[PDB]
């Protein structure tokens, strides 16, 4: 009682099982010469299932005996993910995309079983296998050699490439780091995805995915920066549904037309995410452009292209700029954290925060505020909403 | 606030505060028998939720009959412990090896305090929060990235330093030119009796000093000496005392001082009319709990050292683009660089003009003031402020 699927770009996984009180169905790849049989997966699912005796809780298990690492969500029933002990650092950035990517499966399948299931979950498991098949094949390296990016080009740009290069990094850093770059080739969208991935931590690099020249990828609601290319017709699909399902808003940076589109801030993104998720769970019971520019990225991009390219100076000064960005983020966190009594009183203190912390431009406030939200969640709802 | 204890099918001992008051209310028996082996569990290690939040649950064996013994963590929220699985795995899979490759010897309590000190080091290094550990990881990796400019201001006594820096700045007039003298290379000779006041002023103002190299500080705490020019060479702020004289014999070295008087409320340094020191140190500041202010000053000085890095390593400034060099052209071209691009005004050009020289002396030989004691000065007239 199991189905087998065969896809190019070989699998990292082993199986995918569903629980009853043992297996009801097993979704397995067609990896030739599998390391283990089925009964260890069934009986091991019986290990990870009956040990507790509403929301949806997550379980994480590492088996150093056989050599597997198990991720599972339990709601009586339970969906599990089997992946080896060959990798653990590979999975750990992909936790927040696997957990919610299976959680909405559990919500829709939970209502669908409440109306009373394998064929309504074949099409639900079949994307999240292809996500993990994609991340091993292309995603990033952690070492971003900056010899491959828009930096080293000896000149920021003639007429429009300077404004697009200012608005791309500026709008990126204002939109909490999540981006989508789309184009009609592979080399340009790879240059913008690496260039735009200089400004991230190496943990947040491993989520993001490069381009792909031949086959078909899709949009995902958990990757930071994606390089999905356009069709031969000259178009693409950004579904309005799952863009709202991402934890952060998204820049629709578009090469070959050099436009930069944004989304509303993340307090309205979480709020309207709650609106659309609630108002789509009551069934059977939009890129608004860049607001205004900044000063730190204009100064930085102004004064970087006077240093020399190949002498390891631009990476040093780039790390100094990311250092002052993160330190301004941490002193913004401290200043909100002691302005009120660490979340006792409402905020009511934006103006002195903007004149004291050298943040009188709102378009340069949004970068430090976006990083501060990114490593302290819940600020934008506390100060804006 | 958070707890840490053991497991087995009950509590063995608490370790956080050893069964303290109403901070600890909930029973360990709620955590016990639910974190053991209801599948039956060689080195098993797992992570559940159990909505406090379930945490790291490394299962350990003793083979001996007492086989079930796992050590468990607990804290406030989910992503603190799920997000930091990589630094909670390889610090309990190695701290257990004192017990594993400890008490594996005695079947063919010596390493007990080793576990009860290493484990306390684990809770002490993971004591803070989830945001603070992420910021310390990012600051760790970025300070690994840059390597030249770190010595200038790389240095919880920093709370006591920065809090007395804020209580210095918003409670002492004409401190903009004093901090200009610190940032510029002019030896702030702090003079006055009642030692502890002078020492706290010294450790407060010690943040602003761009140290010479990868050694500690050029600060001197409360020297008592006539101060000929050998202490002005090796120390950039000095803590002299009054004896009831020294003010008259010290003013003979008026080219190298900024004599801040505590019992007279005067100082003697050049005129500062620039904008960088007021944004490092505003007169009225609505910043509370001055450790935040020390984070603000460290964030600002990082940007200042970035400007000095930029002015140092531009090739088309310092290399002359002419056959015969003319100091009108290269001096006016450097001055055009610090006015237009860096955006500095009439004394901040002197500040960055100095820090760049310290950066050259660190990069070139890693010895300013030890085997190359430069002591650059200027003939700008100091004014007696009152």
């Amino acid at each position: 009682a199991k189905t087998e699927i065969a896809l190019s770009g070989k699998s990292p996984l082993l199986a995918a099982t569903f629980a009853y009180w043992r297996v009801r169905h097993i979704w397995a790849p067609k990896t030739e010469q599998v390391l283990l049989s089925d009964g260890e997966i069934t009986f091991l699912a019986n290990h990870t299932l009956n040990g507790e005796i509403g929301a949806i809780d997550v379980k994480f298990f590492v088996l150093s005996e056989k050599g597997v690492i198990i991720v599972s969500l339990i709601f009586t029933y339970g969906l599990s993910i089997i992946l080896p002990q060959t990798e653990l650092s590979f999975y750990l950035p992909l936790h927040r995309v696997c957990v919610d990517r299976l959680t909405h499966i559990i919500r829709k399948g939970r209502i669908w079983m409440h109306k009373e299931i394998i064929p309504m979950l074949t099409g639900e498991v079949i994307p999240v296998m292809e996500l993990l098949s994609s991340m091993k094949s292309h995603s990033v390296p952690e070492e971003i050699d900056i010899a491959d990016t828009v930096l080293n080009d000896d000149d920021i740009g003639d007429s429009c490439h300077e404004g697009f290069l200012l608005n791309a990094i500026s709008s990126h850093l204002q939109t909490c780091g999540c981006s989508v770059v789309v184009g009609s080739s592979a080399e340009k969208v790879n240059k913008i995805v690496r260039t735009l991935c200089l400004f991230l931590t190496p943990a947040e690099r491993k989520c993001s995915r490069l381009c792909e020249a031949e086959s078909s990828f899709k949009y995902e609601s958990g990757l930071f920066v994606q390089g999905l290319l356009k069709d031969s017709t000259g178009s693409f699909v950004l579904p309005f549904r799952q863009v709202m399902y991402a934890p952060y808003p998204t820049t629709h940076i578009d090469v070959d037309v050099n436009t930069v589109k944004q989304m509303p801030p993340c307090h309205e993104h979480i709020y309207n995410q709650r609106r659309y998720m609630r108002s789509e769970l009551t069934a059977f019971w939009i890129f608004q452009d860049v607001l205004h520019r900044d000063t730190l990225v204009k100064a930085f991009l102004d004064q970087v292209f006077q240093l020399k390219p190949g002498l390891s100076l631009r990476s040093t000064f780039l790390a100094q700029f990311l250092l002052v960005l993160h330190r301004k983020a941490l002193t913004l966190i401290k200043y909100i954290e002691d302005d009120t009594q660490k979340g006792k009183k409402p905020f009511k203190s934006l103006r002195n925060l903007k004149i004291d912390l050298d943040l009188t431009a709102e378009g340069d406030l949004n970068i430090i505020m976006a990083l501060a939200e990114k490593i302290k969640p819940g600020l934008h709802s506390f100060i804006f909403g | 606030f958070i707890l840490i204890s053991e497991f087995s099918d009950t509590k063995v001992f608490g370790t956080f505060d050893l069964n303290y008051f109403s901070l600890r209310i909930m029973s360990v028996d709620y955590q016990a028998s639910f974190v053991g082996h209801p599948p039956g569990s060689y080195p098993k290690l797992n992570f559940v939720e159990d909505s406090k939040e379930g945490a790291f649950a490394y299962v350990h064996h003793l083979t001996g009959f007492v086989r079930p013994f796992c050590m468990a963590y607990i804290s406030a929220d989910q992503h603190k412990i799920m997000q930091q699985f990589q630094e909670l795995s390889a610090e309990f899979s190695r701290a257990s090896e004192c017990l594993k490759t400890g008490n594996r010897k005695a079947f063919a309590t010596e390493y007990f305090t080793q576990t009860l000190a290493q484990l306390s080091h684990i809770e002490h290094m993971f004591r803070g929060d989830l945001c603070y550990l992420l910021t310390s990881q990012i600051d760790r990796a970025l300070l690994k990235q840059q390597h030249i400019t770190n010595f200038l201001f790389e240095d919880r006594h920093k709370k006591r330093a920065g809090q007395n820096a804020l209580k210095f700045i918003r409670q002492y007039p004409f401190a903009h030119p004093a901090i200009y003298s610190l940032l510029s290379g002019r030896t702030l000779v702090v003079l006055g009796e009642d030692e502890a006041i002078v020492r706290k002023l010294v450790t407060a103002l010690a943040i602003f000093v761009p140290s010479y190299g990868c050694y500690a500080k050029p600060v001197k705490h409360w020297a008592s000496s006539p101060l000929h020019i050998m202490d002005f060479q090796k120390w950039k702020l000095i803590g002299l005392q009054r004896v009831a004289g020294t003010l008259h014999a010290l003013s003979r070295y008026s080219r190298y001082t900024s004599i801040l008087d505590l019992d007279n409320k005067t100082l003697r340094c050049p005129l500062y009319r620039g904008t960088l020191v007021p944004r490092l140190a505003d007169h009225r500041t609505q910043i509370k709990r001055g450790s935040t202010y020390y984070l603000h000053v460290q964030s600002m000085l990082t940007q200042l050292c970035s400007k000095a890095f930029l002015y140092t390593f531009c090739h088309h400034l310092h290399l002359p683009t002419h056959d015969k060099e003319t100091e009108e052209l290269v001096a006016s071209r450097q001055m055009s660089f610090l006015k237009l691009t860096l955006g500095l005004v009439n004394e901040d050009v002197r500040v960055v003009q100095y820090l760049a020289e310290l950066l050259k002396l660190h990069y070139m030989q890693e010895s300013p003031g030890t085997s190359h004691p430069m002591l650059r000065f200027d003939y700008v007239p100091s004014f007696l402020y009152k």
